[PDB]
């Protein structure tokens, strides 16, 4: 039997491929490219007229098909759910370009988060995803996942444009063709995301905690209580337009005090795994804490996870999660495949999963019959096994 | 070759007659997942039995299909049965015959419904019920005497004279370690640390069998007790998360002596083998004063004799010479008792076999019960 | 001292201030502190760092709520005298606290160590004249004016159901759960998130109350209103901006009956209130299903009396009158009662001075709270 496929879903938009784990993953970021309009647009929006999208999902379907990866579709069908939470559409929609335009013939959906533990082979809990927009925490036992203990926050890195944008916005000397120094604003009214994140990408990167913190001191600067340490050196980027953004040092470490900052807002990056400790039973929280998984494009950030475990360690000890849990330590496990990756492999095992898969899976007959697919968070999920 | 299968609603002990100590020895419970409409990941068993149901208590509604030395879930029960017979023991029911025991003064649906499903379900070549506080005696190998078997369902106090019982003397309680376990969790949510779902119902009984003793003087252990904080120990729990029990330690077990605390509007434990004797003949009296047993693991709380021997001999005349019969090994006396019975040459002719029970019908366990 | 005493209930939600001459509370405000989001250093910003009632209302976007009471208990005490000193301010009512006494409403089955640390504030922090802990309960059927009735009292932070006959509270027959208002709103949260709109922030927790109190129907048959498409009804937030509620309206409040489905370990409100009149003897069984008394803010939601009902009659025994006296006045029914109570010369004995409290110590608040 032929397995399988993968699905595109948020950093994610670029994980194209098919089963086992040799496909290629192909990157796609995901827009539509249609001519008449301004490009690209991003066809991935919630709250959005179903038509537009069903015009949307059609053509990238069939796009994706048509070229991007030899399919041959009518024979493997596999929905990632990188979400839990995705709201009925589009789902609906999703089947809906199915079924009907795409004749679909069975269809397992299943979410990251199980996706997850495949690799490690661990059946336990704690999962964090963490990616395009709305990062999830999420303890998954062996067996159900929990969802009753269950956390999101931004951002991951949507938000980080604005960091970005307005930081480059006050840095400002933007070397101009004709060698003036011009304002930023205005010579651009802005900088294009594309912009943004490249410059991101290769920039960005997470400081030590001790001081992380004096770089929170420069915002600090309180009564010249500063001690943010000389930055590293400048650097000249260049900028399409013949134009050279300079950036300063300084910036690469600024950005990433997004994700740590603690306002009268709790620090959440770093909780979410203790605001769900304390939230877990006790009898398993002997496996929670010691065994973690991050999964998820953003932790790519380099240095993250330095501060993120020290952070966290740190953490421990404020008193409110350290008398109410007592401590221990924390291992995480990895695997070797990267961040990204573990979504994208735990769907090329699923093709091993055929002798169980097309039982739990949902029929398309069913679903000609009724269309209905169940949902969790629904009062007539029909046992589908009465067909 | 015959197999001893105690029906405990707590433990249930398991193995083959001769045996010294039971074999298999696991709880008697049912843990089935809180399971949503959420995709689960693989090895997923439906119901989950014993040691299982222990480890995976985070997710797992615990259900003991026996309530009070009865019964209510039969299809868990056969369960219970079947991961005894072919799992812990690895034996066939058709094989070895099978030794079962019963409270006394239980409802008759019990054995009618007992001996179908042995003989019907499992096919067991014969089976025979006993009566548990009987077998204690063969552990202890006196004829005469009484037994104080307090069990997780229910505690009741059968008097017997050189192997003769006096069924008029009987008394059930259904006062038992399952209620003591609940009224520990409330008082010390009074204290602070609470506990309310099923796994922390298990969590906290592993904490009393640990802690909790019988004072001597309940008023001047308390007194002592509210004086100094020598008496208050500190419990880790599976979380790093410690607790200290306090006064608490001692409370619970009071409830055994005075039932008023629980609410049950019964007279103690103490004073249920004394009025029993009351019920029994003049003569016997003294030997059963001479020979008080105490039997089940409901009786393993640290200086429970004591406290025994100073309210019965309160109760007792002052020229009668009361002794308190309390061997090591109280909480395998029951099945040691099976083992020895059907161990025994003269038992073999006791068995109820398959065909006797398709000829007469289950109404055979009624007649052929004593 | 003869000056009117002043009546507080201690809901989690939102606090009921007044005196026992009041025939309503005139002062009902949110039980919580909200301080600025951002963590200010710096001079020109918002000064105090205390918002509380009305003050917390105009800057709502710019500060960050954080309840003190969570299920009936203080987590954080210093914010709870800052509320409690609000409620002794010139801002509400405008007295002083060592001229009138107060009388307050502690959840049943609180910790003792809770109800002796808030006895100290009010004696230690404040210079109380006299102070009474009464039961939230008890006080439902003063306002009702009925001494004999079951109150299913379900509240914010907890919801509780006590019976009581002819004056006589069954202590045993007492059942708590913490599944209550709170937990609706946070389960709301979650299907809201569901439907497509995000609640980030502490401050869009209060909108998401906001849409349960304004738009939430319990369904009869929840698959016919499931199978059946919704209107989807707009709500409108201060800034002007719509959101579609949808199916999420009247299945959200299905886990206060069901709340397996969701995956918490707990009987169910309907449950509570039927296993509540189990537990009585069986002469008052039939008078206590006749006299049913609804009490607390969650039952204030459209249907919810006819959806109960109907689920307590199916568990309820066959040819039995089953009659729920739900006032008008639900919502605002125990304060009402406390000062009923406390205009009562009966509470002239019931309460206890300072100067006791100084001479006795803390164990004085235990003995004369029932
Ligand atoms: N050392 C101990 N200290 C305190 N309580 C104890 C102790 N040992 C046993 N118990 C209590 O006694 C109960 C039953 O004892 P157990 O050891 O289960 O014997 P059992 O014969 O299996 N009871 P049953 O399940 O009816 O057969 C336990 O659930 C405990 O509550
Ligand atoms: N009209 C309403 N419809 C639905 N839910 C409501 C309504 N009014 C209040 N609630 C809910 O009930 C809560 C009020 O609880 P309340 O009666 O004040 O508790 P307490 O008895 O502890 O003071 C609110 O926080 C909200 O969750």
């Amino acid at each position: 039997e032929k397995t399988a496929v993968v699905i595109d879903l948020g950093e994610a938009f670029t994980k194209c491929g098919f089963a086992g784990e040799t496909g290629p993953r192909c990157i796609i970021p995901s827009v539509i490219k249609r001519a008449g309009m301004p490009k690209p647009v991003r066809v991935v929006q919630y709250n959005i007229n179903t038509e537009e999208l069903y015009s949307y999902l059609k053509e990238f379907i069939h796009i994706l098909y048509f070229r991007h990866l030899l399919v041959n579709p009518r024979d493997r069908r596999v929905v990632i759910i990188e979400s839990v939470l995705c709201p009925s559409h589009f789902r609906e929609t999703l089947t809906r370009v199915l079924f009907k335009y795409f004749e679909v013939p069975s269809v397992l959906l299943a979410p990251s988060h199980l996706m997850a533990l495949l690799t490690l082979g661990i059946n336990s809990a704690m999962v964090l995803d963490c990616g395009y927009r709305e990062s999830l925490v999420l303890p998954i036992y062996e067996g159900i996942p929990v969802l009753n203990c269950w956390g999101a926050l931004p951002l991951g890195g949507k938000a980080l444009h604005k960091e970005l944008e307005t930081q480059l916005l006050e840095q400002c000397t933007v070397d101009t063709s004709v060698a003036k120094e011009q304002s930023l604003p205005s010579v651009m009214g802005s900088v294009p995301e594309g912009v943004l994140e490249d410059i991101k990408a290769r920039t960005c990167f997470v400081s030590d905690l001790k001081r992380g913190l004096k770089i929170q001191a420069a915002k600090f600067n309180i009564d010249g209580n500063n001690e943010r340490p000389s930055p590293p050196p400048n650097v000249d980027y260049p900028l399409d337009g013949e134009k050279i953004l300079h950036i300063l040092g300084s910036i690469r470490d600024s950005v990433v005090e997004i994700l740590f900052e603690q306002d009268n807002e709790e620090q959440s990056v770093a909780t979410l795994i203790l605001d769900s400790l304390i939230q877990c039973p006790i009898d398993t929280r002997k496996q929670l804490a010691e065994n973690l998984v991050v999964i998820g494009g953003t932790s790519m950030l380099p240095g993250f996870l330095h501060r993120l475990l020290a952070e966290i360690r740190y953490l421990v000890e404020k008193p409110k999660y350290k008398k109410a849990l007592g401590t221990k330590t924390f291992r995480i496990h990895t695997p070797p495949a990267k961040a990204n990756c573990v979504a994208w492999l735990g769907g090329a095992i699923f093709g091993a999963l055929q002798d169980i898969l097309g039982s739990r899976s949902v029929s398309k007959e069913y679903y000609n019959q009724t269309g209905r697919i169940p949902d969790w968070c629904s009062l007539n999920n029909p046992p589908l096994e009465m067909m | 070759a015959a197999l001893v299968v105690d029906n405990g609603s707590g433990m249930c002990k398991a193995g083959f007659a001769g045996d010294d100590a039971p074999r298999a020895v696991f709880p008697s419970i049912v843990g089935r997942p809180r399971h949503q409409g959420v995709m689960v990941g693989m090895g997923q068993k439906d119901s989950y039995v014993g040691d299982e149901a222990q480890s995976k208590r985070g997710i797992l509604t615990l259900k003991y299909p026996i309530e009070h030395g009865i019964v209510t879930n039969w299809d868990d029960m056969e369960k219970i049965w079947h991961h005894t017979f072919y799992n812990e023991l690895r034996v066939a029911p058709e094989e070895h015959p099978v030794l079962l025991t019963e409270a006394p003064l239980n409802p008759k649906a019990n054995r009618e419904k007992m001996t179908q499903i042995m003989f019907e379900t499992f096919n067991t070549p014969a089976m025979y019920v006993a009566i548990q506080a009987v077998l204690s005696l063969y552990a202890s190998g006196r004829t005469t005497g009484i037994v104080m078997d307090s069990g997780d369902g229910v505690t009741h106090t059968v008097p017997i004279y050189e192997g003769y019982a006096l069924p008029h003397a009987i008394l059930r309680l259904d006062l038992a370690g399952r209620d003591l376990t609940d009224y520990l969790m409330k008082i010390l949510t009074e204290r602070g640390y609470s506990f309310t779902t099923t796994a922390e119902r298990e969590i906290v009984r592993d904490i009393k069998e640990k802690l909790c003793y019988v004072a001597l003087d309940f008023e001047q252990e308390m007194a002592t007790a509210a004086s100094s904080s020598s008496l208050e120990k500190s419990y880790e729990l599976p979380d790093g998360q410690v607790i200290t029990i306090g006064n608490e330690r001692f409370r619970c077990p009071e409830a055994l002596f005075q039932p008023s605390f629980l609410g049950m509007e019964s007279c103690g434990i103490h004073e249920t083998t004394f009025n029993s004797i009351m019920k029994c003949d003049v003569d016997i009296r003294k030997d059963l004063y001479a020979n008080t047993v105490l039997s089940g693991g409901t009786t393993m709380y640290p200086g429970i004799a004591d406290r025994m021997q100073k309210e019965i001999t309160a109760l007792a005349p002052s020229t009668m010479k009361i002794k308190i019969i309390a061997p090591p090994e109280r909480k395998y006396s029951v099945w040691i008792g099976g083992s020895i019975l059907a161990s025994l040459s003269t038992f073999q002719q006791m068995w109820i076999s398959k065909q006797e029970y398709d000829e007469s019908g289950p109404s055979i366990v009624h007649r052929k019960c004593f | 001292i003869a000056n009117q005493p002043v009546v507080i209930d201690n809901g989690s939600g939102v606090i009921k201030a007044g005196f026992a001459g009041d025939q309503i509370p005139k002062y009902c405000f949110p039980n919580y502190v909200g301080r600025p989001k951002h963590v200010r250093v710096m001079a020109g910003a918002l000064e105090g760092d205390i918002f509380i009632g009305p003050k917390a209302e105009e800057h709502r976007g710019l500060l960050s709520i954080r309840y003190p009471m969570e299920h009936g208990i203080v987590k954080d005490w210093n914010d709870m005298e800052r509320i409690w000193q609000y409620v002794y301010s010139k801002d509400q009512l405008q007295t002083f606290s060592e001229e009138h006494p107060v009388l307050l409403t502690e959840a049943p089955l609180n910790p003792r160590k809770n109800r002796e640390r808030a006895a100290e504030v009010f004696f230690e922090t404040f210079n109380v004249p006299a102070l009474f802990i009464s039961m939230q309960a008890v006080l439902s059927l003063y306002a009702t004016g009925r001494t004999t009735g079951v109150v299913l009292d379900s509240g914010d932070g907890v919801t509780h159901a006590v019976p009581i006959y002819e004056g006589f509270a069954m202590p045993h027959s007492i059942m708590r759960i913490d599944i209550a208002g709170r937990d609706v709103s946070r389960f709301l949260r979650l299907y809201l998130r569901k439907e497509g709109y995000d609640f980030h922030s502490s401050s869009e927790f209060e909108i998401v109350k906001a849409i349960k109190e304004r738009a939430c129907y319990l369904s009869i048959n929840p698959q016919k209103d499931e199978t059946l498409e919704t209107e989807k009804a707009q709500y409108y937030l201060p800034d002007g901006s719509t959101i579609e509620i949808g199916p999420s309206r009247f299945r959200a409040p299905e886990l206060l009956f069901r709340p397996d489905l969701i995956g918490e370990e707990s009987e169910g409100i309907h449950e509570v209130l039927v296993f509540a009149i189990q537990k009585s003897d069986m002469d008052l069984r039939r008078t206590l299903f006749s006299n049913i008394v609804l009490s607390g803010g969650s039952t204030l939601f459209k249907g919810f009396g006819d959806r109960l009902l109907s689920e307590v009659k199916k568990l309820a025994p066959k040819d039995v009158k089953i009659r729920i006296s739900a006032p008008q006045e639900r919502l605002y029914s125990t304060w009402i009662g406390g000062s009923i109570l406390a205009s009562l010369d009966t509470f002239k004995k019931m309460w206890v001075s300072k100067k006791e409290y100084e001479e006795d110590g803390a164990r004085s608040i235990h003995r004369k709270t029932f």
